């Protein structure tokens, strides 16, 4: 998780074999690329949606 | 907020304003549809308080406002363990009826203890509120916001005679002019992480506002995220 958060958009945890597991906060799901966080509800926390 | 700018509608959809025997006396942020997090010094005593989410201009109607009554107040259990220190300056408010989430009414994200601190140490956060726009001056009608830099602990400690605990951090500018202020207490200091904002501090106290050589002092939210999660569970 050392550099650039392991490429995790939100959270990183070191697993084994120098690999990482990304995770996201409530209201988001780990995208299939296993790094990015995608919205899992209509109004997820922490985002501007008026713009 | 001294030296900030007007927010756009919906720019800080987690921000709320508190009204009571004084209007617009403090801010807060949305934890979830039933719970607000604010500063404990805003809600000492059990006077009746109301919360307004989706607020932008406090003298006009936007038709985005959601007003709720506060039915339960939980100051942190160590707040006021020591008199007049602002240590543990954080409190939770439970609403009578759930907020309805939308583009103007959206919670702030709250990471675990480790990542909240990591986000804080990115070193740049946003603070917002309807508090004073000049030290000892008038309050804001339109929600204000300001980007403030994190200040290193040693500088922080040297800036004041008052005690800065490990439950606090300093933020602001070495030249002054830009700061939170009275009325902004309880408002969220937030860190934006690739478009998603996380709660990293709560506006708590300072010596005057925006003076060169002084900084705003904030409740360090990383120390309290376990408590926030424990007390705000929905079921
Ligand atoms: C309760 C809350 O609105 C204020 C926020 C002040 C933040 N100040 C700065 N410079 N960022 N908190 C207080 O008023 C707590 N008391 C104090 O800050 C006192 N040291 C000053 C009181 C005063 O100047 O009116
Ligand atoms: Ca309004």
């Amino acid at each position: 998780c050392n550099i650039k958060n392991g490429r995790c958009e939100q959270f990183c945890k070191n697993s084994a074999d120098n690999k990482v597991v990304c995770s996201c906060t409530e209201g988001y799901r780990l995208a299939e690329n296993q790094k990015s966080c995608e919205p899992a509800v209509p109004f997820p926390c922490g985002r501007v949606s008026v713009s | 907020i001294v030296g900030g700018e007007d927010a756009k509608p919906g720019q800080f959809p987690w921000q709320v304003v508190l009204n009571g025997k004084v209007d617009a006396f403090c801010g807060g942020s949305i934890v979830n549809e039933k719970w607000i997090v604010t500063a404990a010094h805003c809600v000492e005593t059990g006077v009746k308080i109301t919360v307004v989410a989706g607020e932008h201009n406090i003298e006009e109607t936007e038709h985005t406002e959601q007003k709720r009554n506060v039915i339960r107040i939980i100051p942190h259990h160590n707040y006021n363990a020591a008199i007049n220190t602002y240590n543990h300056d954080i409190a939770l408010l439970e609403l009578d009826e759930p907020l309805v989430l939308n583009s103007y009414v959206t919670p702030i994200c709250i990471a675990d203890k480790e990542y909240t601190n990591i986000f804080l140490k990115f070193g740049s956060g946003y603070v917002s509120g309807w508090g004073r726009v000049f030290h000892k001056g008038r309050s804001a009608l339109v929600l204000q916001y300001l980007r403030v830099p994190l200040v290193d602990r040693a500088t922080c400690l040297r800036s004041t005679k008052f005690t800065i605990t490990n439950n606090m951090f300093c933020a602001g500018f070495h030249e002054g002019g830009r700061d939170s202020c009275q009325g902004d207490s309880g408002g969220p200091h937030v860190t934006e992480v690739e478009g998603t904002s996380f709660l990293t501090g709560i506006v708590s106290w300072g010596e005057e506002c925006a003076m060169k050589g002084k900084y705003g002092i904030y409740t360090k939210v990383s120390r309290y995220v376990n408590w926030i999660k424990e007390k705000t569970k929905l079921t």
